[PDB]
């Protein structure tokens, strides 16, 4: 996997997702500072998480619902919990939403995507 | 990472193992370590994996693949994906069917605990044994019981459904063994305590419960979902047929079929005390103005329909010419079911304006002159409701008066649970017997649970388990005391124990299950793919699921386990010099499941065949595995009208299109539907306790969780049965998501993790039924209707806080499951 810099923590607005691609331009993802710590979250408040926005059920792009901190898929109504490492709350998928691993460098305050937990939709492997 | 199948990979057809919808799938099998190419012509999927696939191009994830190990020691990659060309699901896969590959047997996967050989309880634990030994003990006991007590000493609780753990081959096998050979009347069904139907009233009225096509849902002006949560329990029927109608995508089909007729935007009406994910999604798609949620008072369905019926009659919104020529008993029903909308509203709690709206959308003649086309779908909300027989009597009267059966776009049908696949000899008794009570009272020498787990699913289940566990402990002590005895001596020792209160228990399953707590013997069965299997779905579409792998160890098809039992009994009697007894066990000379298909389903109604009751009917002989395989996952809708080389199997889309019904005189029969309120037994708990204990399905969990219990993601999501509670009620009890509460009444006690749900009405709850950790059935009552159909949805109890479980709070999401 490549080491793609996503942004500096300071630039992530509270619960305001920021788009980026990983591990390539055909794989759309989003990073978000949840506002309250969660396991696996990084950053000064351990609340920054990142996911592939494509639903692993059939590939539809998911939208981030700020009020519930969940990702919703409009195609067959599957919903993923951004605070539970992408756990599927309800839906037709058979896996958690692919989660992007972010390395946070305190010195530079940088956030670098360095891996993915799970398999992004529409590809034999994460790295094409 | 995922391994693609080479373009020449073996491909077989597979119907989903689980729900009634029966979605079509393909199974790809090829040697492990052999990989297809990324170029489209280089893989059996014909998909371009050289570059990112676009959205909706495929449904494929690691859980949909696996590596099985065949009996010859060879390892094969398998991939189970939905079939885009199947008209049922159009390529859609639900979260349950999507796991089929992960739940196929492998020695290292989710199914590694499958039964690979007969198992025996010895030395206070389970050990593998052989089929010869197992049959020696099993047939031995059944033989002694038959010779001393007759058939009434043999008890069974067996599936009567389709799909995995059922099917036309398996129901014929077990039925022929139970009813024709053994001849025991002591048999209940997997989901009901007696040998009865969930649809006695609708059938007696002339309307079998699966009388339309899934396409009728696309053609409907209005759809009623009664005591049904379709998005979670019949997912793809709801998604591939219902929603497209609401979205306006089926209007061209309506236009092509019906000339000179207006088609208002489709609307949907739910009769459910609870606001479910189905309601929420229906509102999200069609808008609130096109959805009517009649959130009735629990058990008041009969009052609702009597009120609607009275109203459509007063308004004249009925099909008089149809009532006149094809029905009997209309005037009597108008009198016996009379109920004003104000009385109806008082009883049901449903506003009068809403009652009027529902009737206006559904039955008031359209501007063009035709009555709307309204499909009435119903399931366990009223089947396991306040008097099964009366509610259907009330509902069907409404449907019949408004000609909503027999017209395309209509129909009053069950939504179903499991798929169907029934072929059996007639039940050998004249009386309905509540089996669970007979066992509790101590009747029977041997009990065999076949393809079911009543320890988690019977009504008033705590009473059953305590009793079975007690009667079983007696046999256990005796068996342990006789360690070192011969198989023949052990049979005598066991029989004696049953003469002193004991009960010998056998389980024919895919897994040990909770039944392993009481069982003395367990026999390994095989599911679809490890065997060939036929079954039909909710529109009577029969398909063949093809074998593509070997069953674990010596596991075998249920119909074949039945033959193995019958031949061991025949042989034991021959050796005992009893020729007549040996003779009644002939007829199971089968080598493959296909032989059962030929012996039952295909002989139905044919000359020289025994009495057979088959959903395939008397033209079932036209069906063969080869013709079904050629029909693909679309198969054919029963009943088959004919077959020819050019057109193949030709079927029937909708029943009753000529106004001829399944009754003596061919007319639909109206019935009286008296409103009696809740049953005394249920009312007593309601008067004594605080919460209504609603219970039922969860989208992701399949039944008793026999496979799910072994799946890491499912374990982490639902580590305990959950109970949906109103937030105000939670605050009062001082509980939050992940806390454990005890639920109880006079029938038993149970527990669940709290799931705060804003949509739950105060004083009401919803608990996941039949689970492995927290058995909801323990608080359900022993009340059943006239045919012994349980009111599983009618119970009340108190709830108290037990404590907190940090792990549940760490891993379990308690966010809303209602979309939007
Ligand atoms: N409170 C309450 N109770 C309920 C209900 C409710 O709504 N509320 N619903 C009722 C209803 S509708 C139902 S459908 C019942 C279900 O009651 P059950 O039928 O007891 O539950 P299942 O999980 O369907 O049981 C299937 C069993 O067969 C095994 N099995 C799977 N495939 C095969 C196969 O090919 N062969 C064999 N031999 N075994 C196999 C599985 O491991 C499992 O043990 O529960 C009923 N009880
Ligand atoms: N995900 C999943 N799907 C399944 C299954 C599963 O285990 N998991 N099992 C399959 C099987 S065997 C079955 S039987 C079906 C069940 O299909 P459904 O019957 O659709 O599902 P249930 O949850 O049993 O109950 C349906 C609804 O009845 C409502 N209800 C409760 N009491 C009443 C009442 O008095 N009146 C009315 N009108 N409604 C009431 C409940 O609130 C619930 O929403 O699903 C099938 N599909
Ligand atoms: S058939 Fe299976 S649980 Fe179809 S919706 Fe029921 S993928
Ligand atoms: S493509 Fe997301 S729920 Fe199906
Ligand atoms: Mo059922
Ligand atoms: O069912």
């Amino acid at each position: 996997y490549p080491a793609t810099a996503v942004s500096v923590a300071k630039n992530l607005a509270a619960n305001e997702p920021s788009s980026f691609t990983y591990p390539d331009t055909s794989s759309p993802c989003v990073a978000v500072k949840l506002g309250a710590p969660v396991p696996g979250g990084v950053g000064p408040d351990d609340d920054i998480v990142a996911y592939s926005v494509l639903c692993t059920h059939m590939g539809c792009p998911t939208s981030y619902d700020s009020s519930s901190k969940t990702f919703s898929c409009p195609c067959h109504f599957t919903e993923f919990d951004a605070e539970k490492a992408g756990q599927m709350i309800c839906g037709e998928a058979t896996a958690d939403l692919p989660r992007v691993l972010l390395r946070y460098d305190a010195a530079s305050d940088a956030l670098t995507a360095v891996g993915v937990d799970g398999l992004i939709y529409g590809r034999q492997a994460n790295v094409i | 990472r995922i391994t693609l199948p080479p373009a020449n990979a073996q491909r077989t057809n597979m119907t989903c193992h689980f729900c009634i919808v029966g979605c079509g799938y393909h199974v790809y099998k090829w040697p492990e370590l052999e990989e297809g190419g990324r170029a489209p012509e280089q893989n059996a999927l014909g998909l371009d994996f050289r570059k990112q696939l676009p959205p909706l191009a495929s449904t494929l994830t690691p859980a949909m693949t696996n590596v099985v190990t065949e009996h010859d020691g060879a390892r094969y990659d398998i991939m189970v994906v939905p079939d885009k060309a199947c008209v049922v699901n159009s390529g859609l896969s639900s979260t349950r069917g999507g796991k089929m590959a992960s739940y196929m047997y492998t020695p290292t996967g989710d199914g590694k605990e499958r039964l690979s050989a007969p198992r025996l309880y010895a030395a206070d634990e389970w050990v593998d044994t052989t089929w010869d030994h197992a049959m020696a003990l099993y047939a031995g006991l059944i033989k002694k019981t038959l010779d001393s007590d007759g058939p009434q000493g043999v008890f069974f609780s067996c599936f009567d459904h389709g799909g995995a753990g059922g099917g036309f081959e398996n129901t014929w096998g077990t039925g022929k063994l139970m009813f024709s050979a053994i001849q025991t009347p002591m048999v209940r069904i997997h989901n009901r305590p007696a040998y009865n139907s969930e649809c006695h009233a609708t059938r007696e009225m002339g309307i079998g419960e699966l009388n339309n096509a899934y396409e009728d849902a696309q053609l409907a002006d209005v759809i009623w979902s009664i005591g049904n949560n379709p998005y979670e329990s019949q997912t793809n029927y709801f998604l591939n047929h219902w929603l497209p109608n609401l979205q306006g995508a089926t209007t061209s089909k309506k236009k092509e079929r019906f000339p000179n007729e207006n088609f208002p935007q489709a609307r949907i009406i739910f009769v459910d005390p609870r606001e479910t994910p189905s309601v929420a999604i229906a509102r999200h798609v069609a808008g609130n103005d096109r959805v009517l949620h009649l959130a009735i008072e629990p058990g008041t369905d009969t009052a609702l329909f009597n009120g609607l019926f009275t109203y459509v009659v007063e308004q004249g919104w009925i099909d008089k010419p149809f009532i006149e020529a094809h029905t009997k008993g209309f005037d009597d029903a108008v009198k016996t079911n009379r109920l004003s909308l104000d009385e109806c509203s008082n009883i049901t709690g449903v506003p009068v304006d809403m009652l009027k709206r529902a009737a206006e959308w559904s039955y008031k003649p359209k501007a063009s002159g035709q009555a709307p086309r309204t499909m009435h779908a119903y399931e366990k909300g009223i089947i396991w409701g306040n008097d099964n027989y009366v509610i259907q009597s009330a509902l069907l009267d409404l449907v019949i008066a408004t000609h909503n059966v027999g017209r395309r776009g209509t129909g009053c049908v069950r939504m179903g649970g499991h798929q169907e696949g029934y072929t059996r000899p007639p039940y050998p008794g004249d009386k309905k017997i509540y089996i669970d009570q007979e066992l509790i009272k101590g009747k029977g020498r041997i009990m065999t649970w076949w393809g079911c787990n009543n320890f988690q699913t019977s009504n008033n289940a705590q009473a059953l388990r305590e009793a079975i566990l007690q009667r079983s402990a007696i046999v256990k002590q005796a068996m342990q005391k006789a360690r070192g005895a011969t198989t023949e001596e052990m049979v005598d020792v066991i029989y004696e124990a049953t003469q002193n209160g004991g009960l010998f228990v056998t389980s024919i399953n895919l897994y040990p299950t909770k039944l392993a707590e009481a069982a003395h013997l367990m026999l390994p069965a095989a599911h679809p793919g490890e065997m060939n299997l036929t079954s039909m779905n909710g529109e009577r579409r029969i398909r063949l699921s093809e074998k593509f792998m070997d069953p674990p160890g010596t596991a075998m098809a249920d119909c074949l386990i039945a033959a193995r039992i019958a031949n061991a009994l025949r042989d034991m009697y021959q050796k005992d010099g009893k020729a007549e007894m040996a003779a009644q066990f002939e007829g199971f000379d089968w080598k493959t499941e296909e032989d059962a298909f030929n012996d039952g389903f295909r002989r139905a109604g044919q000359p020289g065949a025994p009495a057979i009751d088959s959903q395939g009917g008397s033209t079932g002989h036209l069906v063969t595995y080869d013709r079904l395989r050629k029909s693909g996952n679309n198969g054919v809708q029963l009943p088959v009208v004919s077959w020819d080389e050019s057109k193949g199997l030709v079927g029937t889309e909708m029943l009753y299109t000529e106004g001829k019904f399944d009754t003596d005189d061919g007319k639909a029969h109206f019935k009286p539907a008296p409103w009696n309120g809740l049953p005394a037994t249920v009312q007593q708990q309601k008067d004594k306790y605080r919460f209504w204990l609603n219970n039922g399905r969860n989208n992701e969990v399949w039944q008793t969780a026999y496979h799910d219990q072994y799946n890491s993601l499912m374990q982490e999501r639902y580590p305990m049965a959950y109970i949906e509670m109103n937030p105000d009620d939670c605050k009062q009890l001082d509980v939050t998501g992940g806390d454990i509460v005890e639920v109880y009444n006079d029938f038993g006690s149970t527990f669940a993790m709290v799931y705060p749900v804003a949509e739950i009405k105060r004083g009401q709850t919803f608990m996941l039924f039949g689970y492995v950790n927290g058995i909801q059935g323990d608080v359900t009552t022993d009340w059943t209707d006239r045919d012994i159909i349980p009111y599983y949805k009618g119970t009340w109890g108190d709830i108290r806080k037990v404590g907190s479980m940090s792990e549940f709070k760490r891993t379990v999401s308690f966010k809303s499951r209602r979309f939007g």
